């Protein structure tokens, strides 16, 4: 399982910059908005810091809260 | 808490890994919080109010895991 | 208002990330996935996506990008 499924709520156009931001982290293969209220970010990557973004989002977007890690499996 | 009758999580499938094979639903009192997919036979890492959690899937997409009190997270078949 | 699936083959020569983040930006888009096995197809999920603009967008600030599918 080298690939990184992480699950972000982030306080959210801030959809689209929350996208853009995570979408332009080095390792990313993809984000989706999801949850019923597009409120999620699920990205899916390699080397991805899970600390390092949570961190990012909250001095660039706003709120932003941790809720899933998961390796991919083959 | 009835999983047969409970709408379809709004989902993405990542094309470069499989597909994974189990919806989820959290809950406080009944009252869903939250919801996602995951692999089934399996494990995750998910906030569950206060504390992390380390969520077992066994192949029925099954999930067993130490939640806090008036918490729990279900998991069931995709079609 | 229909669901649509957009996958576009674009130069990138870290051009990945700025493209990545210019169609992550783009007005309807619910998901932004690199595909093919050497990561040079950009595929987009949402609604009221204007694929036209879109491909404008790439050419003007990553580079050459070609339309692969439109679907829904």
């Amino acid at each position: 399982g080298l690939k990184q499924k992480i699950v972000i709520k982030v306080a959210m156009n801030c959809r689209s910059k929350a996208m853009a931001l995570v979408a332009s982290t080095g390792g990313v293969d993809s984000v989706a908005l999801v949850g019923d209220l597009r409120d999620k970010i699920e990205v899916v990557g390699y080397g991805i810091d899970p600390i390092k973004l949570i961190s990012a989002l909250r001095k660039k977007v706003g709120d932003a809260e941790l809720l899933q890690v998961s390796q991919a499996k083959e | 808490i009835d999983l047969s009758r409970e709408r379809d999580p709004n989902f993405f499938d990542n094309p470069g890994i499989p597909v994974p094979e189990c919806f989820w639903f959290m809950f406080k009192n009944n009252v869903r919080q939250d919801d996602g997919t995951c692999y089934s036979s399996w494990k995750m890492d998910m906030k569950v109010g206060p504390n992390w959690v380390h969520i077992k899937s066994d192949d029925n997409c099954n999930l067993s895991g130490d939640f806090p009190p008036g918490w729990i997270v279900l998991g069931k078949k995709r079609p």
